[PDB]
Protein backbone atom coordinates (compact mmCIF):
# COMPACT_ATOMS: atom_id res chain seq x y z
CA UNK A 1 0.00 0.00 0.00
CA UNK A 2 2.73 2.01 0.96
CA UNK A 3 4.56 1.10 -1.59
CA UNK A 4 2.33 1.56 -4.76
CA UNK A 5 1.36 5.01 -3.51
CA UNK A 6 5.40 5.73 -3.51
CA UNK A 7 5.21 4.61 -7.41
CA UNK A 8 1.79 6.04 -8.73
CA UNK A 9 0.42 9.99 -8.37
CA UNK B 1 17.58 26.14 -5.41
CA UNK B 2 17.58 29.46 -2.49
CA UNK B 3 16.30 28.31 1.05
CA UNK B 4 13.04 30.61 0.50
CA UNK B 5 12.87 28.65 -2.83
CA UNK B 6 13.06 25.11 -0.96
CA UNK B 7 10.10 26.73 1.32
CA UNK B 8 7.86 27.63 -1.19
CA UNK B 9 8.28 24.37 -2.48
CA UNK B 10 7.07 22.77 0.64
CA UNK B 11 4.34 25.30 0.79
CA UNK B 12 3.01 23.75 -2.19
CA UNK B 13 3.63 20.17 -1.11
CA UNK B 14 1.16 21.42 2.17
CA UNK B 15 -1.69 18.31 1.91
CA UNK B 16 -5.18 19.49 1.80
CA UNK B 17 -7.39 19.33 4.56
CA UNK B 18 -8.95 17.15 5.63
CA UNK B 19 -12.47 16.09 7.17
CA UNK B 20 -13.97 13.15 8.61
CA UNK B 21 -17.26 13.74 7.29
CA UNK B 22 -19.13 13.36 10.75
CA UNK B 23 -22.18 14.89 11.92
CA UNK B 24 -21.95 16.93 15.45
CA UNK B 25 -22.64 15.04 18.26
CA UNK B 26 -20.59 13.92 21.47
CA UNK B 27 -17.76 11.26 22.05
CA UNK B 28 -17.63 7.80 23.15
CA UNK B 29 -14.73 5.49 23.14
CA UNK B 30 -15.80 3.71 19.93
CA UNK B 31 -16.73 6.49 18.15
CA UNK B 32 -13.38 8.66 18.81
CA UNK B 33 -11.04 6.10 18.40
CA UNK B 34 -13.05 5.25 15.37
CA UNK B 35 -12.97 8.61 13.91
CA UNK B 36 -9.16 8.98 14.97
CA UNK B 37 -7.86 6.37 13.02
CA UNK B 38 -10.15 6.86 10.03
CA UNK B 39 -8.67 10.48 10.52
CA UNK B 40 -4.98 9.16 10.24
CA UNK B 41 -5.75 7.00 7.54
CA UNK B 42 -6.57 9.90 5.09
CA UNK B 43 -4.01 11.96 6.04
CA UNK B 44 -1.46 8.82 5.75
CA UNK B 45 -2.57 8.93 1.99
CA UNK B 46 -1.95 12.34 2.05
CA UNK B 47 0.97 12.35 3.59
CA UNK B 48 2.74 9.88 0.60
CA UNK B 49 1.89 13.01 -1.87
CA UNK B 50 3.81 15.46 0.29
CA UNK B 51 6.58 13.42 0.97
CA UNK B 52 7.40 12.98 -2.83
CA UNK B 53 6.64 16.71 -3.37
CA UNK B 54 9.86 17.58 -1.73
CA UNK B 55 12.58 17.94 -3.89
CA UNK B 56 15.07 14.62 -3.73
CA UNK B 57 12.97 12.57 -1.67
CA UNK B 58 11.67 10.21 -5.08
CA UNK B 59 15.08 10.20 -5.75
CA UNK B 60 16.07 8.39 -2.69
CA UNK B 61 15.89 4.58 -2.87
CA UNK B 62 12.84 3.01 -2.66
CA UNK B 63 13.77 1.22 0.75
CA UNK B 64 14.88 4.81 2.17
CA UNK B 65 11.75 6.23 1.07
CA UNK B 66 9.49 3.43 2.81
CA UNK B 67 11.72 3.53 5.95
CA UNK B 68 11.77 7.27 6.00
CA UNK B 69 7.72 7.35 5.98
CA UNK B 70 7.41 4.12 8.60
CA UNK B 71 9.03 5.79 11.39
CA UNK B 72 7.60 8.80 11.12
CA UNK B 73 4.00 9.28 10.29
CA UNK B 74 2.48 9.49 13.60
CA UNK B 75 5.32 12.58 14.61
CA UNK B 76 4.34 13.97 11.34
CA UNK B 77 0.61 13.39 11.88
CA UNK B 78 1.28 15.08 15.31
CA UNK B 79 3.18 18.16 14.41
CA UNK B 80 0.41 18.87 12.07
CA UNK B 81 -1.90 18.42 14.79
CA UNK B 82 -0.25 20.58 17.06
CA UNK B 83 0.17 23.50 14.26
CA UNK B 84 -3.83 23.41 13.91
CA UNK B 85 -4.21 23.19 17.58
CA UNK B 86 -2.02 26.60 17.94
CA UNK B 87 -4.68 29.16 17.84
CA UNK B 88 -7.28 27.16 20.11
CA UNK B 89 -6.06 26.73 22.96
CA UNK B 90 -7.09 24.10 25.51
CA UNK B 91 -7.91 22.46 22.07
CA UNK B 92 -7.02 19.62 19.94
CA UNK B 93 -7.72 20.54 16.18
CA UNK B 94 -7.34 17.17 14.57
CA UNK B 95 -9.89 18.23 11.94
CA UNK B 96 -12.39 21.01 11.46
CA UNK B 97 -15.41 18.15 12.24
CA UNK B 98 -13.02 16.49 14.99
CA UNK B 99 -12.44 18.87 17.25
CA UNK B 100 -11.69 17.35 20.93
CA UNK B 101 -11.38 18.71 24.41
CA UNK B 102 -9.07 17.62 26.84
CA UNK B 103 -12.10 16.41 29.62
CA UNK B 104 -13.15 14.46 26.48
CA UNK B 105 -10.10 11.95 26.39
CA UNK B 106 -11.59 10.96 29.58
CA UNK B 107 -13.61 8.75 27.71
CA UNK B 108 -10.86 6.79 26.38
CA UNK B 109 -8.20 5.13 29.00
CA UNK B 110 -5.08 5.84 28.73
CA UNK B 111 -5.59 9.18 25.64
CA UNK B 112 -6.29 11.52 28.29
CA UNK B 113 -2.09 11.19 29.19
CA UNK B 114 -1.08 11.67 25.51
CA UNK B 115 -3.67 14.73 24.94
CA UNK B 116 -1.58 16.45 27.98
CA UNK B 117 1.13 16.06 25.89
CA UNK B 118 0.05 17.56 22.78
CA UNK B 119 -1.33 20.14 24.89
CA UNK B 120 1.39 20.62 26.21
CA UNK B 121 3.87 20.81 23.48
CA UNK B 122 1.02 23.19 21.74
CA UNK B 123 1.23 25.44 24.09
CA UNK B 124 4.79 25.86 23.64
CA UNK B 125 4.74 26.65 20.07
CA UNK B 126 2.31 28.86 20.57
CA UNK B 127 4.14 30.69 23.22
CA UNK B 128 7.18 30.86 20.85
CA UNK B 129 5.03 32.47 18.27
CA UNK B 130 5.56 29.35 15.90
CA UNK B 131 5.79 30.77 12.00
CA UNK B 132 4.04 28.83 9.25
CA UNK B 133 7.46 28.58 7.26
CA UNK B 134 9.06 27.52 9.99
CA UNK B 135 6.32 25.18 10.83
CA UNK B 136 6.95 23.67 7.07
CA UNK B 137 10.61 23.30 7.40
CA UNK B 138 10.51 21.44 11.53
CA UNK B 139 7.45 19.14 9.66
CA UNK B 140 10.03 18.30 6.65
CA UNK B 141 12.82 18.08 8.94
CA UNK B 142 10.83 15.49 10.87
CA UNK B 143 11.03 13.28 7.77
CA UNK B 144 14.12 13.19 6.82
CA UNK B 145 15.75 12.86 10.07
CA UNK B 146 13.76 10.05 11.65
CA UNK B 147 16.45 7.35 9.90
CA UNK B 148 18.04 5.36 12.33
CA UNK B 149 24.61 7.20 -3.01
CA UNK B 150 20.87 7.48 -1.58
CA UNK B 151 22.26 8.39 1.88
CA UNK B 152 24.49 10.99 1.30
CA UNK B 153 21.53 12.31 -1.21
CA UNK B 154 19.46 12.22 1.99
CA UNK B 155 22.41 13.85 4.20
CA UNK B 156 21.94 16.51 1.84
CA UNK B 157 18.27 17.12 2.02
CA UNK B 158 18.19 17.50 5.31
CA UNK B 159 20.57 19.79 5.08
CA UNK B 160 18.83 22.16 2.66
CA UNK B 161 15.87 21.88 4.87
CA UNK B 162 17.74 22.51 8.14
CA UNK B 163 19.31 25.91 5.90
CA UNK B 164 15.69 26.86 5.22
CA UNK B 165 14.60 27.17 9.20
CA UNK B 166 17.70 29.13 9.50
CA UNK B 167 16.57 31.37 6.93
CA UNK B 168 13.56 31.69 8.22
CA UNK B 169 14.01 32.77 11.41
CA UNK B 170 17.06 35.29 10.31
CA UNK B 171 14.10 36.64 8.21
CA UNK B 172 12.17 37.12 10.85
CA UNK B 173 15.29 39.98 12.10
CA UNK B 174 15.57 39.12 15.54
CA UNK B 175 18.71 39.87 17.27
CA UNK B 176 21.38 37.34 16.11
CA UNK B 177 21.82 35.39 20.14
CA UNK B 178 17.97 35.40 19.85
CA UNK B 179 18.02 33.59 16.49
CA UNK B 180 20.19 30.97 17.85
CA UNK B 181 18.31 30.78 20.85
CA UNK B 182 15.21 30.53 18.65
CA UNK B 183 16.48 27.92 16.51
CA UNK B 184 17.70 25.56 19.59
CA UNK B 185 14.47 26.16 21.26
CA UNK B 186 12.24 24.84 18.09
CA UNK B 187 14.41 21.85 17.84
CA UNK B 188 14.40 20.86 21.72
CA UNK B 189 10.75 20.62 21.07
CA UNK B 190 10.87 17.90 18.43
CA UNK B 191 11.92 15.46 20.99
CA UNK B 192 8.88 15.78 22.33
CA UNK B 193 6.74 15.40 19.73
CA UNK B 194 8.93 12.38 19.46
CA UNK B 195 7.68 11.60 22.35
CA UNK B 196 3.77 11.93 22.72
CA UNK B 197 4.67 9.78 19.15
CA UNK B 198 6.33 6.70 20.51
CA UNK B 199 3.11 7.30 23.09
CA UNK B 200 0.53 7.63 20.33
CA UNK B 201 1.58 4.50 18.55
CA UNK B 202 1.84 2.03 21.77
CA UNK B 203 -1.51 3.24 22.50
CA UNK B 204 -2.70 2.77 18.94
CA UNK B 205 -1.34 -0.20 18.72
CA UNK B 206 -2.48 -1.69 22.15
CA UNK B 207 -6.34 -0.39 20.59
CA UNK B 208 -5.15 -2.40 17.31
CA UNK B 209 -4.57 -5.74 19.13
CA UNK B 210 -8.32 -5.36 21.06
CA UNK B 211 -9.98 -5.05 17.37
CA UNK B 212 -11.62 -1.89 19.15
CA UNK B 213 -10.77 0.17 15.90
CA UNK B 214 -11.97 -0.80 12.69
CA UNK B 215 -9.54 -2.37 10.10
CA UNK B 216 -7.81 0.69 7.69
CA UNK B 217 -5.50 -0.74 5.16
CA UNK B 218 -2.78 2.08 4.72
CA UNK B 219 -2.99 2.81 8.67
CA UNK B 220 -2.62 -1.04 9.69
CA UNK B 221 0.55 -1.35 7.68
CA UNK B 222 2.25 1.69 8.74
CA UNK B 223 1.26 0.42 12.35
CA UNK B 224 2.54 -3.22 11.64
CA UNK B 225 5.88 -1.91 10.02
CA UNK C 1 26.60 33.62 35.45
CA UNK C 2 28.01 33.55 31.95
CA UNK C 3 28.63 30.48 29.66
CA UNK C 4 31.86 30.26 30.23
CA UNK C 5 31.03 29.52 33.91
CA UNK C 6 28.22 27.53 32.96
CA UNK C 7 30.55 25.27 30.98
CA UNK C 8 33.25 25.40 33.53
CA UNK C 9 30.37 24.16 36.52
CA UNK C 10 29.48 21.27 34.31
CA UNK C 11 33.10 19.99 33.03
CA UNK C 12 33.50 20.13 37.22
CA UNK C 13 30.43 18.47 38.04
CA UNK C 14 31.40 15.28 34.73
CA UNK C 15 30.66 12.10 37.20
CA UNK C 16 33.93 9.96 37.31
CA UNK C 17 34.18 6.72 35.65
CA UNK C 18 31.91 3.95 37.04
CA UNK C 19 34.39 0.85 37.07
CA UNK C 20 33.14 -2.60 36.47
CA UNK C 21 34.60 -5.61 35.08
CA UNK C 22 33.94 -7.93 32.02
CA UNK C 23 33.03 -11.53 33.31
CA UNK C 24 35.50 -14.03 33.23
CA UNK C 25 34.12 -16.15 30.63
CA UNK C 26 32.42 -14.96 27.01
CA UNK C 27 29.29 -13.23 28.23
CA UNK C 28 25.76 -14.98 28.15
CA UNK C 29 22.59 -13.36 27.98
CA UNK C 30 22.51 -13.37 31.77
CA UNK C 31 25.82 -12.31 32.60
CA UNK C 32 25.99 -9.16 29.88
CA UNK C 33 22.34 -8.09 31.05
CA UNK C 34 23.97 -8.62 34.58
CA UNK C 35 27.04 -6.41 33.57
CA UNK C 36 24.65 -3.75 32.02
CA UNK C 37 22.25 -3.26 34.61
CA UNK C 38 24.64 -3.31 37.61
CA UNK C 39 26.84 -0.41 35.48
CA UNK C 40 23.60 1.56 35.26
CA UNK C 41 22.51 1.44 38.79
CA UNK C 42 26.02 2.45 40.12
CA UNK C 43 25.90 5.63 37.11
CA UNK C 44 22.19 6.48 38.12
CA UNK C 45 23.52 6.89 41.82
CA UNK C 46 26.48 9.87 40.25
CA UNK C 47 23.75 11.14 37.54
CA UNK C 48 21.69 12.22 40.97
CA UNK C 49 24.79 13.86 41.87
CA UNK C 50 25.92 15.26 38.93
CA UNK C 51 22.20 16.61 38.21
CA UNK C 52 22.17 18.39 41.70
CA UNK C 53 25.30 20.51 40.37
CA UNK C 54 23.47 22.01 37.18
CA UNK C 55 22.76 25.25 37.77
CA UNK C 56 19.76 25.89 39.00
CA UNK C 57 18.72 22.17 39.22
CA UNK C 58 18.20 22.09 43.23
CA UNK C 59 16.24 25.68 42.78
CA UNK C 60 13.14 23.70 40.62
CA UNK C 61 10.54 21.65 42.83
CA UNK C 62 11.26 18.68 44.17
CA UNK C 63 8.92 16.76 42.03
CA UNK C 64 10.33 19.26 38.89
CA UNK C 65 13.39 17.04 39.81
CA UNK C 66 11.89 13.66 39.13
CA UNK C 67 9.95 14.11 37.14
CA UNK C 68 13.46 15.49 34.82
CA UNK C 69 15.36 12.50 35.99
CA UNK C 70 12.56 9.62 35.66
CA UNK C 71 11.74 10.86 32.05
CA UNK C 72 15.46 11.32 30.65
CA UNK C 73 18.08 9.05 32.75
CA UNK C 74 18.59 6.29 30.55
CA UNK C 75 18.83 9.19 27.76
CA UNK C 76 21.53 10.54 29.86
CA UNK C 77 23.04 6.94 30.60
CA UNK C 78 23.47 6.84 26.31
CA UNK C 79 24.27 9.77 25.48
CA UNK C 80 27.63 9.11 28.31
CA UNK C 81 27.88 5.96 26.32
CA UNK C 82 28.54 7.37 22.90
CA UNK C 83 30.41 9.83 23.99
CA UNK C 84 32.81 7.44 25.40
CA UNK C 85 32.86 5.31 22.35
CA UNK C 86 33.50 8.56 20.34
CA UNK C 87 36.95 7.61 19.29
CA UNK C 88 36.08 3.76 18.80
CA UNK C 89 34.22 2.46 15.79
CA UNK C 90 32.15 -0.30 15.90
CA UNK C 91 32.96 -0.52 19.74
CA UNK C 92 30.58 0.37 22.58
CA UNK C 93 32.73 1.65 25.73
CA UNK C 94 30.21 0.80 28.56
CA UNK C 95 32.99 1.12 31.29
CA UNK C 96 37.09 0.75 31.10
CA UNK C 97 36.58 -2.74 31.22
CA UNK C 98 33.48 -2.88 30.01
CA UNK C 99 33.97 -2.42 26.21
CA UNK C 100 31.53 -4.60 23.94
CA UNK C 101 32.05 -5.41 20.21
CA UNK C 102 29.15 -5.12 18.22
CA UNK C 103 28.93 -8.58 17.94
CA UNK C 104 28.54 -9.79 21.34
CA UNK C 105 25.49 -8.42 21.12
CA UNK C 106 24.18 -11.76 19.83
CA UNK C 107 23.75 -13.27 23.38
CA UNK C 108 21.26 -11.10 24.51
CA UNK C 109 17.55 -11.10 22.70
CA UNK C 110 16.89 -8.38 21.14
CA UNK C 111 19.99 -5.81 21.80
CA UNK C 112 22.08 -5.91 18.78
CA UNK C 113 19.04 -3.63 17.32
CA UNK C 114 20.24 -1.02 20.07
CA UNK C 115 23.15 -1.70 19.81
CA UNK C 116 23.16 -1.19 16.10
CA UNK C 117 21.51 2.70 16.35
CA UNK C 118 23.63 3.51 19.54
CA UNK C 119 26.99 2.81 16.88
CA UNK C 120 25.32 4.89 14.18
CA UNK C 121 24.46 7.79 16.55
CA UNK C 122 28.10 7.64 17.98
CA UNK C 123 29.79 7.40 14.24
CA UNK C 124 27.34 10.74 13.58
CA UNK C 125 28.77 12.54 16.43
CA UNK C 126 32.35 11.59 15.36
CA UNK C 127 31.16 12.40 11.76
CA UNK C 128 30.81 15.91 13.02
CA UNK C 129 33.63 16.03 15.24
CA UNK C 130 31.31 16.79 18.75
CA UNK C 131 33.94 18.63 21.05
CA UNK C 132 33.87 17.97 24.83
CA UNK C 133 32.38 21.22 25.66
CA UNK C 134 29.54 20.80 23.20
CA UNK C 135 28.78 17.42 24.76
CA UNK C 136 28.66 18.90 29.13
CA UNK C 137 26.26 21.06 27.03
CA UNK C 138 23.55 18.61 25.14
CA UNK C 139 23.63 16.13 28.26
CA UNK C 140 22.89 18.85 30.41
CA UNK C 141 20.03 20.09 27.98
CA UNK C 142 18.88 16.56 27.47
CA UNK C 143 18.26 16.63 31.42
CA UNK C 144 16.97 20.18 31.40
CA UNK C 145 14.35 19.23 27.77
CA UNK C 146 12.91 16.35 29.31
CA UNK C 147 9.86 18.10 30.39
CA UNK C 148 7.97 14.78 29.13
CA UNK C 149 6.91 29.59 38.81
CA UNK C 150 8.87 26.38 39.22
CA UNK C 151 7.58 25.55 34.93
CA UNK C 152 9.04 29.13 33.90
CA UNK C 153 12.30 28.51 36.17
CA UNK C 154 12.95 25.58 33.74
CA UNK C 155 12.61 26.89 30.65
CA UNK C 156 15.05 29.68 32.13
CA UNK C 157 17.48 27.01 32.93
CA UNK C 158 17.37 25.28 29.46
CA UNK C 159 17.95 28.74 27.76
CA UNK C 160 21.13 29.42 29.97
CA UNK C 161 22.54 25.97 28.67
CA UNK C 162 21.47 26.67 25.78
CA UNK C 163 23.74 29.89 25.65
CA UNK C 164 26.49 28.32 26.58
CA UNK C 165 26.41 25.71 23.68
CA UNK C 166 26.02 28.94 21.19
CA UNK C 167 29.28 30.28 23.04
CA UNK C 168 30.92 27.10 23.14
CA UNK C 169 30.27 26.96 19.02
CA UNK C 170 31.46 30.18 18.60
CA UNK C 171 34.83 29.76 20.13
CA UNK C 172 35.47 27.09 17.17
CA UNK C 173 35.57 30.54 15.05
CA UNK C 174 33.85 29.17 12.31
CA UNK C 175 31.07 31.42 9.78
CA UNK C 176 28.40 32.58 12.13
CA UNK C 177 26.02 30.75 9.38
CA UNK C 178 28.20 27.53 9.83
CA UNK C 179 27.86 28.28 13.72
CA UNK C 180 23.74 27.46 13.00
CA UNK C 181 24.04 24.91 11.24
CA UNK C 182 26.27 23.18 13.81
CA UNK C 183 24.12 23.60 16.52
CA UNK C 184 20.76 22.09 14.31
CA UNK C 185 22.79 19.20 13.23
CA UNK C 186 23.76 18.49 17.04
CA UNK C 187 20.40 19.25 18.42
CA UNK C 188 18.97 17.04 15.60
CA UNK C 189 20.70 13.74 17.41
CA UNK C 190 18.81 14.46 20.63
CA UNK C 191 15.46 12.69 18.76
CA UNK C 192 18.09 9.54 17.88
CA UNK C 193 19.07 9.62 21.53
CA UNK C 194 15.40 9.78 22.40
CA UNK C 195 14.57 7.26 20.34
CA UNK C 196 17.43 4.56 21.11
CA UNK C 197 16.35 5.11 25.44
CA UNK C 198 12.91 4.47 24.24
CA UNK C 199 13.83 0.88 22.88
CA UNK C 200 16.45 0.70 25.61
CA UNK C 201 14.35 0.85 28.77
CA UNK C 202 11.53 -1.01 26.78
CA UNK C 203 14.56 -3.38 26.33
CA UNK C 204 15.28 -3.94 29.51
CA UNK C 205 11.74 -4.13 30.84
CA UNK C 206 11.43 -6.74 28.44
CA UNK C 207 14.65 -8.85 30.33
CA UNK C 208 12.95 -7.95 34.00
CA UNK C 209 9.90 -9.76 33.12
CA UNK C 210 11.23 -12.23 31.45
CA UNK C 211 13.37 -12.73 34.55
CA UNK C 212 16.52 -12.56 32.11
CA UNK C 213 17.87 -10.75 34.74
CA UNK C 214 16.66 -9.25 38.46
CA UNK C 215 15.90 -5.29 38.30
CA UNK C 216 15.45 -4.03 41.58
CA UNK C 217 15.34 -1.06 43.81
CA UNK C 218 16.88 2.77 42.15
CA UNK C 219 17.15 0.95 38.47
CA UNK C 220 13.54 -0.49 38.71
CA UNK C 221 12.31 2.67 40.80
CA UNK C 222 13.40 4.57 37.38
CA UNK C 223 12.51 2.18 35.13
CA UNK C 224 8.58 2.36 36.31
CA UNK C 225 8.72 6.07 36.65
CA UNK D 1 15.72 5.94 46.60
CA UNK D 2 15.26 8.24 43.80
CA UNK D 3 13.90 10.87 46.38
CA UNK D 4 16.61 10.08 48.99
CA UNK D 5 19.42 9.93 46.86
CA UNK D 6 18.03 13.43 45.77
CA UNK D 7 17.26 14.92 49.12
CA UNK D 8 19.08 13.09 51.71
CA UNK D 9 22.60 13.13 50.06
N1 LIG E 1 -3.29 11.04 21.21
C1 LIG E 1 -3.57 10.13 20.55
C2 LIG E 1 -3.94 9.04 19.70
C3 LIG E 1 -4.19 7.75 20.26
C4 LIG E 1 -4.56 6.68 19.39
O1 LIG E 1 -4.80 5.44 19.92
C5 LIG E 1 -4.68 6.89 17.97
C6 LIG E 1 -4.42 8.19 17.42
C7 LIG E 1 -4.45 8.72 16.10
C8 LIG E 1 -4.09 10.07 16.32
C9 LIG E 1 -3.97 11.14 15.28
C10 LIG E 1 -4.78 11.15 14.09
C11 LIG E 1 -4.63 12.21 13.14
C12 LIG E 1 -3.67 13.25 13.39
O2 LIG E 1 -3.52 14.27 12.48
C13 LIG E 1 -2.86 13.25 14.57
C14 LIG E 1 -3.01 12.19 15.51
O3 LIG E 1 -3.86 10.38 17.61
C15 LIG E 1 -4.05 9.25 18.33
N1 LIG F 1 21.58 -1.39 24.34
C1 LIG F 1 21.13 -1.60 25.38
C2 LIG F 1 20.62 -1.84 26.70
C3 LIG F 1 19.57 -2.79 26.90
C4 LIG F 1 19.08 -3.02 28.22
O1 LIG F 1 18.07 -3.93 28.43
C5 LIG F 1 19.63 -2.31 29.34
C6 LIG F 1 20.68 -1.36 29.13
C7 LIG F 1 21.42 -0.51 29.99
C8 LIG F 1 22.29 0.15 29.10
C9 LIG F 1 23.31 1.17 29.49
C10 LIG F 1 23.99 1.09 30.76
C11 LIG F 1 24.96 2.08 31.09
C12 LIG F 1 25.26 3.13 30.16
O2 LIG F 1 26.21 4.07 30.49
C13 LIG F 1 24.58 3.21 28.90
C14 LIG F 1 23.61 2.23 28.56
O3 LIG F 1 22.15 -0.21 27.81
C15 LIG F 1 21.16 -1.15 27.78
Amino acid sequence: KLVQLLTTT
Amino acid sequence: LSPEQLVLTLLEAEPPHVLISRPSAPFTEASMMMSLTKLADKELVHMISWAKKIPGFVELSLFDQVRLLESCWMEVLMMGLMWRSIDHPGKLIFAPDLVLDRDEGKCVEGILEIFDMLLATTSRFRELKLQHKEYLCVKAMILLNSSMDSSRKLAHLLNAVTDALVWVIAKSGISSQQQSMRLANLLMLLSHVRHASNKGMEHLLNMKCKNVVPVYDLLLEMLNA
